[PDB]
């Protein structure tokens, strides 16, 4: 976990979790709220917040379609996922500017 | 011959005087111990009796006589003759009852592997795989036989035969929905074919098939895979396969059935499709 | 322009004929060469069996001579 | 624009005629050629089966003769 | 209009001929591959038979 | 549209011509191999027949 | 897999058996003097172990056993079998160690040519050149091997194989070596196909290649050779390559890079490149000044 | 280079030991009567010496050694090996000096026909005809060899092989201002190609040639020949050849040389001719 483990990408199981923007994980692998860095390549690292779900098969994280695409995650693909720790004294977002557009025309 | 059954009855009698010969082995060879050649001619009469059984179209009797001759002759000597007799029995058993053909072919396979003959062994492996396919329904055993035969072929750099066997295996696996093996094979064979000029005209088809298999599992990665194929081969996009794949994947972003239905109908209007592609498309495009 | 289109009609007729000759021609090719392939397979098998048989024949004959 | 129409039509007819006739004669010569290899394969098959029979019968009779001598 | 359907027929015939000629090439290649193996086997048997018969004849003397 | 389809025909006919150019040499080489193998097998059969026959007569008649 | 491990175990057992068999064989030759059977049965054990070991998926020791058995068979004055085992060991080493395979195959080639078989020697030379060039980056030795194979083929009027080898050699020379050999070989192969039963029209490409090499030498030689081929071979006159070459030469004459670039672009669009003409054309363009 | 120099050095050495072998072997045969093994050994020494001469790039001496081995072996009462040595000597003599190659190949053909095998005899006959044609100008000997080979091929029912020789002979006869043989061969082959499912396309071609040569005599006979061929071959008129020939006839009827030449030039432009047809047309135009 701390050093990171190879894992297979999975599809998000439920709509609510997909709307939560949380990387759905297996309870036996991670715990809800944990932050993990997904290494898709030496230069491609992404940070996700982990949320547990009973249907998550061991050894995989369920990613919603937006998450996968943004991070280029392919279902059934292998990625290296390692625990990532935030520096809250410096990484607590005070002001975030978010672009909003209708998701569907 | 339709009227050669009187001498096939006489040939049952010939196998019977072979029986008299084994009776000699029982009692008379004590004084004829040097008559090993006599046993050989007994096997010879066995064989020719079996041969005219074959001429009389009595497949079961011909195969039984072949197996008996093989068993008698394989007295720890002349193993090649025993293997030939066993494969002849298997060929005779191919029609009518082929199950015992399987075991006799397995024995011949073992004999050849011990001897060191590999092309014949792999050919018999393909033979048993195809008889499984056409007569029985087991496919996994056929898959294993094809894998083993391809391994034997590739051991001696027999690249083309192993490539075709692996292509058939990949097709079966795709039919058996094990897509990782299918994509690995379709793309290993495509990249190998593109290497030499003599086959550079075929890689496109393999690439297209591999793309479909890839598009079967992960839609989001299908675009990346097709881009990788296009950049790998500059002349892949120009082929109609890449354009049609791009049309399908870009239309699949929005839920309009008419678009891909008319695309596939238009493509079919230029040439008929096969069962594999049509079935794969029907299964996949449902969702 | 009329003569041009007439000549092009003649050309398309000729093209149909030639593609009506090449297709059947290629089919003849395919069948004949498939027969050749089958028969070369058979002869190759027989040749290999003969090779093995003669090799073992010489081995056994030389051993028998050694017995002498 | 009829100038380009005529030029392209002339080019097309010339190229189609030449390529069609060349491919024709090419395949034609292949057709004429294949039969020689066919009959050569037939003759070699005859010869090899004759060899096989002769050598097999010779060796079996010779093993018989050797057994008789011993 | 007849010209367009004739063009369609030409496309169909041409693509069929190409798609069959490709496999003609392939099978020609396997035939060529088989030829070398059969020739090597033939040469080996000839070499072995010649040595064997000549040695036996020499021993007969 | 006629220009596009005739360019497609141009392509296809060029590939067909190139493919025949390919078949020709392979077929000729196959024939060249066939002639040599035929010669060698005929030599082998003649030598085998004569050698075995002569040796057999010589080793059968002396007794 | 059980099959693998069992095969390796029995292979080690039978290799030890072969070693003790050969040592006891040396002992018995003086002790009892049974002749030379002992060694031949040892060689049979070696061969069986090697074959079943290369069935164990392991190659290097299989080829080593093949070489050892071949040597212990050749020391009994038996050569052809030893040479075949040498070739088999080279085939096995192909995927294990190129140097050992090459050495064994050279031994096989020399013994074969000593026997008097040229076609086998030429085939082995071609295999040597192919393996040498495919994985090891070097040509000149490959060129020499190809030339030797072509010479061996021509020694027995194998025109097609020698022609293909000479064509490959000339192509390699033109790519790297000087253009005199390429010009000579290309012209000879092109002119040796005017009465080809099936290739009565393919020589044009070869002629074009020769012309390209001439244009690599100088414009004057380019035009003189183009003319010579025009008159000598009338058909090449109506070839598309002739018109393309004339256009390229006339454009290069007046030093207008746009004409040359457009000509090459339209030629490539009309017909696909081959990756060998493109580099030649780029080299020609590099010397437009 | 150094390889050839060495090969030549040890080859001269081997020839020295070979002459020693023959001399000492005849001496040993006279003084001890050791049999005939030594003669065979000398024969193999000659064979290997000739082979290394060939490796040394000295064809004359290699062929001489091959001929010496062949004659000594046939002196040893064995032909097939002697015939093989003779044909090898002929092949060695093919280049450099082929004159004695002619005689040795004739001897090989003679021994082959005495044994009674025909196909090899016809092959050697056509080879000798090719040698005469390429290296000599005595076309009569080439004609004789070609017609003998055609007779052999036709007698052995090898129609396809015979047809090529017949066409060659017909062309050569037409070259030397004799047209009866050419006319007969052309018409016979055209008729024999009538019902061929394959060769039918070219049935016209041969026919056309005949008419041209038949026109060398007069006009009305050419018209009769063309019309007769047309009735025999109903589709023959479809091709342009008939139109061209009618143009030639009509132009020559009214001394219209200009139209004759212009039509010939137009036909050349659409489809160029060869030396044979061009020469025949100019000869016809001479009158």
């Amino acid at each position: 976990n701390m050093a990171g483990r190879s894992m297979q990408a999975a599809r998000c199981p439920t709509d609510e979790l997909s709307l939560s923007n949380c990387a759905v994980v297996s309870e036996k692998d991670y715990q809800s709220g944990q932050h993990v860095i997904v290494r898709t390549s030496p230069n491609h690292k992404y940070i996700f917040t982990l949320r547990t779900h009973p249907s998550v098969v061991p050894g995989s994280v369920a990613f919603s379609l937006p998450q996968r695409k943004w991070a280029g995650l392919s279902i059934g693909q292998e990625i290296e996922v390692a625990l990532y720790s935030f520096d809250k004294a410096k990484q607590c977002i005070g002001t975030m500017t978010i672009e909003i557009d209708f998701l569907q025309k | 011959g339709m009227d050669t059954s009187g001498k096939q009855a006489e040939a049952m009698a010939l196998l019977a005087e072979a029986e008299r010969k084994v009776k000699n082995s029982q009692s008379f060879f004590s004084g004829l111990f040097g008559g090993s050649s006599k046993i050989e001619e007994a096997c010879e009469i066995y064989a020719r009796a079996a041969n005219m059984f074959k001429m009389a179209k009595n497949w079961s009797a011909a195969g039984n006589a072949f197996c008996q001759a093989a068993q008698l002759h394989l007295q720890l000597q002349s193993k090649h003759d025993a293997a030939t007799c066993f494969v002849d029995a298997g060929n005779a058993f191919k029609k009518a009852d082929p199950q015992e053909a399987i075991n006799c072919l397995m024995r011949a396979i073992e004999i050849y592997t011990d001897m060191g003959r590999f092309t014949i062994a792999a050919k018999h492996h393909i033979s048993i795989a195809e008889i499984y396919e056409t007569e029985l329904v087991d496919v996994e055993k056929a898959i294993a036989h094809y894998e083993q035969s391809a391994d034997y072929y590739k051991g001696e750099e027999s690249n083309s035969s192993a490539n075709k066997c692996l292509l058939k295996v990949a097709g079966y696996a795709a039919q058996l929905e094990q897509y990782q093996k299918a994509i690995d094979i379709y793309e290993q064979v495509g990249t190998s074919a593109m290497d030499s000029p003599l086959l550079k005209y075929s890689a496109k088809d393999y690439f297209f098939k591999a793309a479909l298999c890839h598009f079967c599992i992960d839609m989001l990665n299908a675009k990346l895979a097709v881009q990788k194929y296009e950049e790998l081969f500059p002349a892949f996009s120009d082929s109609r396969e890449c354009k049609l794949m791009k049309k399908l994947l870009e239309a699949h972003e929005e839920q309009n059935v008419d678009s891909y239905t008319e695309s596939v109908k238009e493509y079919d209007s230029i040439s008929r499709l096969d069962q594999w592609l049509t079935t794969m498309l029907l299964r996949i495009k449902k969702t | 322009a009329l003569s041009e289109i007439e000549t092009r009609h003649s050309e398309i007729i000729k093209l149909e004929n030639s593609i009506r000759e090449l297709h059947d021609m290629f089919m003849d090719m395919a069948m004949l060469v498939e027969s050749q392939g089958e028969m070369i397979d058979r002869i190759e098998y027989n040749v290999e069996h003969a090779v093995d048989y003669v090799e073992r024949a010489v081995s056994d004959t030389k051993k028998a001579v050694k017995y002498q | 624009r009829a100038d380009q129409l005529a030029d392209e039509s002339l080019e097309s007819t010339r190229r189609m005629l030449q390529l069609v006739e060349e491919s024709k004669d090419a395949g034609i010569r292949t057709l004429v050629m294949l039969d020689e290899q066919g009959e050569q394969l037939e003759r070699i098959e005859e010869g090899m089966d004759q060899i096989n029979k002769d050598m097999k019968e010779a060796e079996k009779n010779l093993t018989d003769l050797g057994k008789f001598a011993g």
